[PDB]
RNA sequence: AAACCACGGUAUUGCAUGGCUGAUAUAUAAUCCAUACAAAGGAUAUAACCAAGUAGCAUGGUCUUAUAUUGUGGGCUGGCGGUGUGCUACAAGUAACAAAAAGUACAACCGGAUUAAUUACUGAAAUCAUAAAUAUAAAGAGGGAAUCGCUAGUAAUCUUUAUUAUAAC
RNA sequence: AGCACUGGUUUCAUAAGCCAGCU
């Protein structure tokens, strides 16, 4: 069973499975399959080829995903760089936007963009 | 010409005479806000009324600026010693700096304070 | 028709209750009730500062005392 | 930030700034600034506090930093930031 | 105390009154059914856990039977009490129209001043 | 702002000084906490070599109308390296979630850092304050030479209060 | 790779010694 083509573990629960997808999490993986019928008591070697349709059908009406998600968030970083904002000039320099961080930033820079 | 004194206090209880600074301009500033506090008042209550339409808010959001100085806002007054005018360390229950509170305990000037073990 | 006091809503017990005694100010309302709640407190503030007068009527000044003594102890200046 | 019911924060010294500056130049006001023409002067200003409005475009802007106005001309982009975001106080 | 002179306590001004309902239904004639609003209207204090400070104007207690009004709005000590005995008044007046009752002295001594209100 | 005027100075000398403090710390006590239905342990006080420390305050010498007093914005937080004191974790599942299906999830889904969009709260003013929530889900698998605390209601671990516009590890 | 260098640790401090990193 692969679900925006992300192959979900098939011994888990379909609601903590589903929080590998990028753009998911506990919170709203609950929320897609309760939408869709499905309890917490159901496992993914427990589902069916409908219940997998219904559930990429609902994914993609409702909530922005792994590829779409990822420029959207692009976007709007190379937004702040072109405008040259305080924030931006972090972003291009490679630091994190706090005002003091001096002797704690390494965090913000080993994830760089 | 002209002269203007330091601020100094002789009182029995200190064998020192004690000097203060920069007390009169917090003193014009407590003042200024009393006498802009009606006003002041009025106006916090109309710009966090949500019942009102906006551009009318906004317009009333104009006359912090306007109608009132900028030295009457109440975020911008600091306690200072009685005595000495120092910021820091200051113990608020007596209105004294922690050196000035120290001594005089010691020699019985302040009413029901001691000493503390146990 | 009779209505059992005990079958009385609540609403119409708190309108009562709050049309003579006063309707309480609840933590976050956006009425601008809060601002007129507060108490003022002009003048506990323009109150704080241990000022007494610099020349008391009937009595020596002893801060200006204690300076012209000052200056004869010791050399003139210039 | 500021709560949004609330409305924005805008200093009433810049908008006097921006009201001589419409009367001055009536015709750029109504016409020239849509068509794309550039503004005919600066305002120089000390508010760096108050949100960038699009009323403020085609607008030339001179952001005290501490030492000088640094120009800073309004993008659509820059609607809804702060003036001193744009100005920078620090050099290395 | 030793500032009297200088300032006014703040706990000078603050009043409170304190009646017997079982006394007050006796005197004014009051009906079971009136009786009964009259309590709900009142109910248990209410005390802020913050603070533990009584936040409730109008309160009854039912171990003694007894309904209480607190009146502090004012500075003064007797424009307290003229507030507190108007608000008795009130309640009275409420909950006897809902349910009439026995005709006293008391009531028609009230009734032709009308309750003050 | 002071009139046979007592100008001011966070200017300098702590190696000219007052006052106050760090620095030996056993032992003792008509002192404090606790006690009243059987007990244990603490606190406070007790005279210093060190030219040790001292723009709170006071003071001798020297300097200065103004080295004074004030308005707006900016800085004290600063794209780099070293490192002290703390908090949060991971080896070890005796963990994690929880309102017990006498449970639920997982097999470090343990850990909760960073960044994007959004909203609330305080305040005249919030890009460079705080909190919540959604998504994102980093280092870390017990740590070299070396080094610190403590010896029982103590270490370890957990909750709460106070100093105290908003803002404590 | 490593000698060497580099950063630390130890000492009242210098040196010596010690530990890693790196070529
Ligand atoms: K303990
Ligand atoms: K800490
Ligand atoms: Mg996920
Ligand atoms: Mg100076
Ligand atoms: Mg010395
Ligand atoms: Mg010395
Ligand atoms: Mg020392
Ligand atoms: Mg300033
Ligand atoms: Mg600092
Ligand atoms: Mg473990
Ligand atoms: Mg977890
Ligand atoms: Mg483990
Ligand atoms: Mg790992």
């Amino acid at each position: 069973v692969q679900i925006q083509r992300v192959t979900l573990p098939p011994h888990q629960c379909v609601y903590m499975a589903l929080k590998k997808v990028f753009g998911l999490g506990g919170p709203t993986s609950l929320a897609v399959v309760e939408a869709c019928g499905i309890s917490k008591g159901v496992r993914v070697r427990d589902l069916k080829e409908n219940h997998v349709q219904q559930i990429t059908q609902f994914i993609q009406d409702n909530f922005v995903t792994e590829d779409n998600l990822r420029r959207k968030v692009r976007e709007d970083i190379v937004k702040l760089v072109n405008i040259k904002s305080r924030d931006g000039l972090r972003h291009d320099w490679g630091v994190s936007i706090k005002g003091h961080t001096s002797c704690n930033g390494k965090t913000a820079k080993r994830l760089r963009h | 010409t002209t002269k203007n004194f330091r601020l100094r206090f002789r009182i029995p209880q200190y064998p020192d005479i004690v000097g203060s600074r920069r007390i009169d301009k917090d003193q014009t500033r407590r003042v200024l806000y009393d006498q802009h506090e009606v006003d002041r008042r009025l106006y916090k209550a109309m710009t966090r009324d949500e019942s009102l339409t906006l551009p009318v808010r906004l317009q009333v959001q104009r006359l912090f600026e306007t109608e009132m100085p900028r030295d009457s806002a109440p975020s911008r007054i600091v306690d200072r010693c009685v005595l000495t005018g120092r910021v820091r360390g200051l113990v608020k229950f007596a209105g004294l700096s922690r050196i000035m509170l120290r001594q005089l305990i010691h020699y019985g000037h302040i009413g029901g304070v001691a000493k503390a073990s146990w | 028709s009779y209505i059992p006091p005990s079958e009385v809503p609540e609403e119409h017990l708190k309108n009562i209750y709050e049309g003579i005694f006063g309707s309480p100010v609840a933590e976050f309302e956006r009425t601008g009730r809060c601002a007129l709640a507060k108490p003022l407190i002009g003048t506990k503030l323009s109150s704080y500062y241990f000022l007494p007068p610099n020349r008391q009527p009937g009595f020596h000044n002893e801060e200006h005392e204690y300076a012209k003594v000052r200056l004869m102890s010791k050399r003139q200046k210039k | 930030g500021r709560a949004v019911w609330r409305g924005p924060y805008v200093s009433v010294s810049l908008l006097e700034q921006v009201i001589t500056f419409a009367k001055r130049n009536p015709e750029w006001w109504n016409i020239g600034r849509f068509q794309g023409s550039k503004a005919p002067e600066a305002i120089n200003t000390f508010c760096r506090s108050s949100t960038v409005l699009p009323d403020f475009l085609g607008l030339k802007f001179g952001v005290h930093n501490g030492r000088e106005f640094v120009g800073v001309e309004v993008q659509e982009a820059m609607v809804g930031h702060k003036l001193g975001e744009f100005s920078q106080t620090t050099f290395r | 105390h030793a500032g009297s002179a200088f300032m006014v306590h703040p706990r000078n001004a603050p009043v409170q009154l304190d009646v017997r309902v079982s006394d007050l239904k006796q005197e004014l004639g009051l009906s079971d059914d009136s009786a009964a609003l009259l309590t709900r209207l009142a109910g248990p204090e209410r005390l802020d856990e913050k603070t533990k400070r009584r936040v409730s104007p109008c309160w009854y207690n039912s171990e003694e039977d007894t309904l209480s009004i607190a009146a502090d709005r004012y500075n003064d000590r007797e424009s307290n009490r003229r507030l507190a005995l108007e608000q008795l008044q009130a309640l009275v007046k409420e909950c006897d129209t809902r349910y009439p009752g026995e005709t006293t002295p008391a009531k028609q001594y009230l009734s032709g001043f009308g309750f003050f209100q």
